[PDB]
């Protein structure tokens, strides 16, 4: 219940899919009532809409302070410093610093369903393996070729650090259930990954019944005018 | 060594040639031609639009390979006018079987956000499409 | 293929290494995936390090990968090496299944032995060393020799009694110091790879306890890598000591065997580089900065710089080697490389440079050639114009845009030659232009109406420049020439002449006025004319 | 801090090479020190050993206890009742029992590595997809073709409910980075899943270079 | 002879290689002395020059009047006219303007020498087939490795209308004799064509021996199962 | 109108088809309408025939007379010296015969179509490059394998003097449009050529699709797990 200030990193979905990098300077762990004041260094005119104090079941309060319109600061890596004052916790500072020392882009791998689920013809399980990315926070969604699927239709697990000798990376796996009818009926299902280190922030992968060399491939090649004139 | 005549990334094809002394006649010289084609197996009929089905046709014309659409300056002992090196370089984008690393191919994908839709673009080539 | 690096590296047991690998200048190759894989007997290049976050267990904590987009390269550091690390390696981008990569034959040695317990000397070739050989004070007033150990028998090579070896006559000498030292100091002013081996020094003719062996090894300087782009320039910096400053340097190219000379300080020059090569002045430190332009495939190879009284590669003198690799995927736009002008007309050459270093100094000289590789600046951002011109030459620094233009009117056969595009910038984009002159073929497209202009003070004067339809859609301009450049003059235009009126007239208005054109940003054919005022 | 009794079921590690299991009780939300007694009903030759009590971030204590030697009893669906008494809340009791009313065994599905990682020659991500089971608690252990890999070596995620309707069927995943060299040499990498619903409490799946080989692909070259 | 008016559009070499559009207005068919007047509608300050009169057969005079309206003016599509008043009769008038209705660009086809001449070492005949273009006038030039040869070595033929149906087009076949030795040394001999429809008004085709017809060809097809990048 | 004598050479068509001769002696630039007389060396059998006269644009007239001579006198080089006489004009006499001093046979060269048109599958072009012949006159025709093709389906550019040195070598070109469909079936299209310096008075060459196809058209397919691509 002791004082504890922490700068919450803005939500990735609130940073890539949108354009408001709402930073929060949470002052959690207060046995006493509220009555504090917040202050920021990069005062760009946007007043910090201060939020109320929530009293968790444990019996302590937690205040918050929002900062809108700080997307340019995050993209540029400008550090964010928050200062809060309170009788029980006078001096308290928090620092934000975008990770730009050992960041890596995620590697997406949309795997096809197994061999048994195909024989059942009931439901298929598609997996989107996102690998290699130092920033833990990552965004993952699915689409029915061009229609986005609701989050309640698929699952997204929590990132976990990848073991082994080397740099620090994370890994996630999202599962999507699909009907065999739409699978055989040539319906493209894609996996969209949103990340900061990526170029344009997004990367897409698609798959269908023709996952790629599925033991049945009818290839053709026609090299016409092979002996013609090559200007 | 061998001389290059065309190296088109759009529809990956490398057409090279060389002059080898005829083994049957040192006076005569044979003109050998080497061609290298890279037929993929995961690309689609359209590489910019992923809704198109897999491409298993792969038509390869030699007239489309050695095209050289890029212009070239010409000197006729007076003016340095510009000129084209092909008669089939028209401009709807043509079909490109394979990607070109230098170029950046993107696709539009709609997404939702707090009850609103947005047209975010995605990159197909992680290495490419970087602001630099 | 375009990837370049050390083709062969040799380290030692328990030692660190820092391998560097270049690649073309593109956003892809800078942000792509770097990798360092080992090639086995099965052909598959086993990956070991990559810029994505992979690190094999064998290299865990020993190596590290870094990507330098500014350098446009990527270095590979390694530590705690051993003998098992020997093998055929690679260095490229993306994946090993492609070709973008450069093979490496790293052969890590092991420390074999230190049999001679006192003094090892493993230095470079063509350098100077101080051979130390202590002994017993009782043996000072006696023998002071140094022999060469061999598998056959020992041979006296150096001695205080002038009993030396023919191969060391002049190339070495014994030096006896004072201060009560009791140690031998022998110099070897000239070293060669053959001089390596084992030697034995001893004092006293009788059996002394100072028969001390020596391990001499003459090495070659690590060839400095130079990853340059096609149709670009290069600066060979050959900085040696003051001992060879007063001597004649040179620059040769290693062929299949010996080194083919290309240029020296005696005026010699290869016809292949006639016009695209020179030698900078010699500073007090004897540093040379040979410059070359218009790089091509044939320029790739191993370059060597030395020094000798004859200015030719003679074995047994200082050496400074380089390894130049020309990247065919260059960013420099394909320039014409030749400009065919006509006498009396004019010429407009475009000298390029990096748009980021626009706030620098730019110059423009004429390649003399046969004398000694010169480049006398004729005009620059700060330099004025000489007296041989007094016009017919000026600069036009385009605000940014990458390049700047140079004008040269009143052309004549004496102006043909080679002209370079210098600038105080490390971009090293010095382009060489071959100016070809021809007799008066046809009439010029621009001709002023009043030739012998004789205006009057305080009286309106007018001059009109012809304006053919060939440049109907191009911009026009009148500018007064100065020793530093040409100042534009807001004149009057006509839909087919270019008029120029001076309502007032002052004696300062005299000089050389120019009539030119402009195609958006670049320039074209121009003409000059002198204007004088009467009284 | 309001005292509340929370009963914990033994973990899946009991059916392992281990011998016995362990039922656990806990009283969270206490401001008074220890001193109570964790009495049980099925105390048949089982010592109701107690454990140290910890605190919360605000002073709320947490008592605990254990019951060893109840593996066979719980396996037989035997019911257990916990009983404790402390001043701050009088007497608190609870009951538990092995849930087997709606049991469903998992369905392992080993997926092959993607063709993209093959070009890198680095590690290969092998996935072991589990699905269909009510008890979210599941055991996952990889094998290098009859060799037990360490837990830190491979990776395992947490169970999550399925995006369907009809019943609660959770699913889990696990990724293993295998060296491309060993993968090409031909070494089986099996995936062992543990669940009380399966016979013998264990199911195994294997996968390595076994798949419809693409040797039937037809290529038609025509040089007209 | 009976008098008549004829408006001669500017030439091509004087329009593409040169940008003056000296449009001419000739008054032919006169069997009497000169003494007429020429007037133009687009009076852009350039005074129209009334050239002298020549004498054709049977003593038929012929007057001409040019107007250097520059290429830009004639290019914009402006309609020019020529009102003339002659002494032998009343007056006459004509009209002329650029055409861009059924205008098509030429389809250059640089054919290689025939095998009948390659067997020897004499000259080799290079043909530059120009096809499909409505504007009759066409320019044809050659280059021997960035060096224009004098027109006294080419063999350009007058355009002739195609025999097919539909649109109206013309064809020409310029020929150039090249030494077999130079053909073996690896020297280029390109063919340039100038036309109005052509964007940039110039097209080029260049052919050394290797672009021609080879003998022993070696094709190498590859089946890449990874990414679709050509490198 | 200035009266002037003129002798017309018989067209090579009749000479290379089964006709003795047919020289025409004309007197152009004639003034006043009135008959004339024409005499010449007596040929074998036929005498003289006076053809009808016509006028010109400005009023000039022309009287013509034909002489069905002999082919033997042509091959031997004999001359049919003409002589015209009529009031208002003097007695003009001319002479013409066969150029039997420097005659060269036409070196026909049949070229294949380009690789471009061969791929569009619309209409191909075939050129009959003829060269090496002092008399610019020549008869050109095409065949559909064996049937006589019509001149309304192809073109015949006018001959032109080559830029050679020494003899007056000429050159002609004839473009023929062919459908790619016939090409796909393996048809033939020859080029008939008729000249004076040609035994049998004819010479042709065909265009069966092979026309010396390249030898050893190799090919290889690579579908290994390891691409091993080069650069
Ligand atoms: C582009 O490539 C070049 C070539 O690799 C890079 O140059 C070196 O880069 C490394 C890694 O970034 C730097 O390492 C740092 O060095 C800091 C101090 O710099 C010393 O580096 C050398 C380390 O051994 C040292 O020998 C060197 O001494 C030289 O300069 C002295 C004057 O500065 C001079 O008195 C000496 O006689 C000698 O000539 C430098 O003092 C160090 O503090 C860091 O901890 C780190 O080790 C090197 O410094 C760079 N310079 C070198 C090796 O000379 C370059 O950095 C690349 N581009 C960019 C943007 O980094
Ligand atoms: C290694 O040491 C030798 C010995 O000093 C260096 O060469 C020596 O250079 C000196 C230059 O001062 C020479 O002596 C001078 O010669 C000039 C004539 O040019 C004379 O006028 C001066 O009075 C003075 O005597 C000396 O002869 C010469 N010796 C030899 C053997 O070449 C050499 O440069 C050194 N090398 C390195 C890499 O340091
Ligand atoms: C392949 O797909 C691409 C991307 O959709 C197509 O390019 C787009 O075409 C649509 C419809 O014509 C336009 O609205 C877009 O502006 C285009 N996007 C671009 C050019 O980036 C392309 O047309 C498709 N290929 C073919 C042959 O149709
Ligand atoms: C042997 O070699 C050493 C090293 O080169 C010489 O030392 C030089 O001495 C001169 C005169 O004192 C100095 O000017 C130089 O600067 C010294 N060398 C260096 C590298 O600084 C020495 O003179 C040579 N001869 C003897 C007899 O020792
Ligand atoms: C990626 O997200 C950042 C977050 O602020 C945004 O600035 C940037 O514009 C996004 N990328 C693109 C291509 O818009
Ligand atoms: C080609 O010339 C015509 C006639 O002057 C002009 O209309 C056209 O714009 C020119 N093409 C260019 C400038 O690309
Ligand atoms: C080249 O072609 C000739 C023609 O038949 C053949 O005999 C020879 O073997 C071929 N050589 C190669 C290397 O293809
Ligand atoms: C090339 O073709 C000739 C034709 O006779 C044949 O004899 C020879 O074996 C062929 N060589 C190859 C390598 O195909």
């Amino acid at each position: 219940c002791q004082p504890s200030l922490s700068l919450q990193r803005p939500a990735l979905e609130d940073l890539l899919l949108g354009s408001d990098a709402s930073i929060t300077c949470t002052l959690n762990g207060l046995r006493n009532p509220e009555g504090a004041v917040f202050t920021w260094e990069p005062s760009t005119g946007k007043d910090a809409v201060q939020k109320k104090a929530v009293q968790n079941s444990c019996g302590c309060y937690s205040v918050s302070s929002v900062l809108p319109g700080c997307a340019e600061r995050w993209n540029s890596g400008a550090s964010f410093k928050c200062t809060v004052t309170h009788p029980e916790s006078g001096t308290l500072t928090g620092t934000i610093a975008k990770v730009t020392v050992n960041t890596f882009p995620p590697q997406v791998h949309l795997l096809p369903p197994p061999s048994e689920e195909l024989a059942l013809n009931e439901l298929l399980s598609l997996t989107c393996l996102v690998r290699a990315f130092n920033p833990k926070e990552v965004l993952v969604r699915w689409l029915h070729g061009n229609e986005e699927l609701s989050p309640e239709s698929y699952l997204v697990f929590e990132p976990l650090k990848e073991p082994g000798e080397g740099a620090t990376t994370y890994l996630v796996t999202s599962v999507l259930r699909v009907s065999a009818e739409t699978w055989k009926q040539g319906d493209q299902y894609s996996c969209m990954v949103g990340h900061e280190a990526l170029p344009m922030n997004f990367t897409q992968k698609t798959i269908d019944r023709l996952s790629g060399k599925p033991t049945n491939v009818s290839v053709s090649v026609i090299m016409s005018e092979g002996d013609g004139i090559c200007y | 060594e061998a001389t290059i005549l065309a190296d088109n990334k759009c529809m990956c094809t490398r057409v090279t040639s060389r002059i080898i002394p005829s083994t049957e006649d040192p006076n005569e010289d044979i003109v050998e031609r080497n061609i290298r084609i890279v037929v993929p197996l995961n690309n689609r009929e359209n590489i910019s639009d992923p809704t198109s089905p897999l491409r298993r046709n792969f038509v390869y014309h030699l007239s489309d390979v050695c095209k050289k659409c890029d212009p070239v300056e010409v000197e006729l002992e007076d003016q340095v006018v510009t000129a084209t090196q092909s008669n089939i370089c028209n401009e709807v984008p043509e079909t490109c079987y394979m990607y070109d690393r230098n170029k950046c191919y993107t696709t539009m994908v709609p997404l939702r956000y707090h009850g609103e839709t947005k047209m975010v673009q995605a990159a197909l080539t992680p290495d490419s499409c970087y602001p630099d | 293929s375009p990837i370049f690096g050390p083709q062969e590296v040799s380290s030692i047991e328990g030692d660190s290494v820092s391998i560097t690998c270049y690649y073309p200048d593109t956003s892809v190759n800078r942000h792509t995936r770097k990798y360092w894989c080992r090639q086995g007997a099965s052909g598959m290049c086993t990956t070991l390090i990559s810029s994505n976050g992979y690190l094999s267990k064998e290299y865990s904590g020993r190596a590290n990968l870094i990507n330098f987009p500014e350098n446009n390269t990527f270095v590979i550091n390694i530590e705690q090496l051993t003998q098992d690390d020997t093998g055929s390696y690679k260095c490229g981008l993306g994946t090993s299944n492609r070709g973008l990569s450069f093979d490496v034959s790293l052969e890590v040695s092991q420390v074999p032995e230190l049999p001679s317990d006192t003094h090892v000397y493993t230095k470079d070739i063509g350098r100077n060393v101080t051979i130390e050989c202590p002994f017993k004070r009782e043996n000072a007033p006696s023998k002071k020799s140094l022999c060469k150990k061999t598998n056959q028998s020992c041979e006296l090579v150096i001695d205080s009694t002038e009993k030396v070896n023919p191969s060391y006559i002049g190339r070495a000498k014994l030096f006896m110091k004072g201060t009560d030292l009791t140690v031998f100091y022998v110099n070897i002013s000239h070293l060669t790879h053959n001089d390596a081996g084992l030697y034995i020094c001893q004092a006293g003719e009788g059996p002394s306890a100072d028969k001390k062996n020596v391990d001499l090894q003459v090495l070659a300087p690590e060839p400095e890598l130079l990853y340059k782009d096609l149709r670009s320039s290069v600066t060979f910096e050959c900085d040696l000591g003051r001992e060879v400053a007063n001597e004649a340097k040179y620059l040769c190219r290693m062929n299949k065997e010996t080194c083919d000379v290309i240029i020296n300080t005696l005026g010699k020059r290869d016809p292949d580089f006639e016009g695209r090569i020179l030698i900078t002045p010699k500073d007090d430190n004897g540093r040379f900065s040979v410059l070359i332009t218009g790089l091509r495939k044939e320029d790739a190879g191993h370059y060597q710089c030395g020094a000798h009284s004859s200015g030719l590669p003679q074995e047994g003198w200082p050496i400074q080697t380089w390894q130049l690799f020309v990247n065919e995927e260059s960013t420099i736009p394909n320039r014409r490389s030749v400009v065919k002008g006509v006498t009396g007309g004019s010429v407009a050459i475009a000298c390029p440079y990096n748009p980021k270093e626009s706030s620098s100094l730019k110059y423009w000289c004429r390649w003399e050639g046969d004398g000694n590789g010169h480049c006398p600046v004729l005009v620059g951002t700060q330099a004025q114009v000489q007296e041989e011109y007094e016009g017919r030459l000026a600069l036009f620094d385009q605000p940014g845009n990458g390049t700047y233009t140079v004008i040269l009117n009143q052309l004549t056969t004496e102006d043909a030659g080679f002209y370079w595009c210098l600038t105080n910038g490390d971009s090293r984009w010095r382009t060489t232009i071959e100016l070809q002159v021809a007799e008066a073929t046809r009439e010029p497209n621009l001709e002023v109406t009043p030739q012998n202009a004789t205006a009057v003070l305080g009286e309106t004067f007018t001059v009109s420049c012809h304006y053919p339809c060939k440049f109907y859609s191009q911009e026009k301009y009148w500018c007064k020439w100065s020793n530093k450049g040409c100042h534009i003059l807001p004149s009057h235009d006509e839909g087919q002449l270019v008029s120029m009126t001076l309502n007032p007239v002052s004696k300062e208005d005299e000089g050389w006025y120019w009539c030119g054109v402009k195609q958006g940003q670049t320039y074209g054919e121009t003409t000059a004319i002198y204007i004088a005022v009467e009284e």
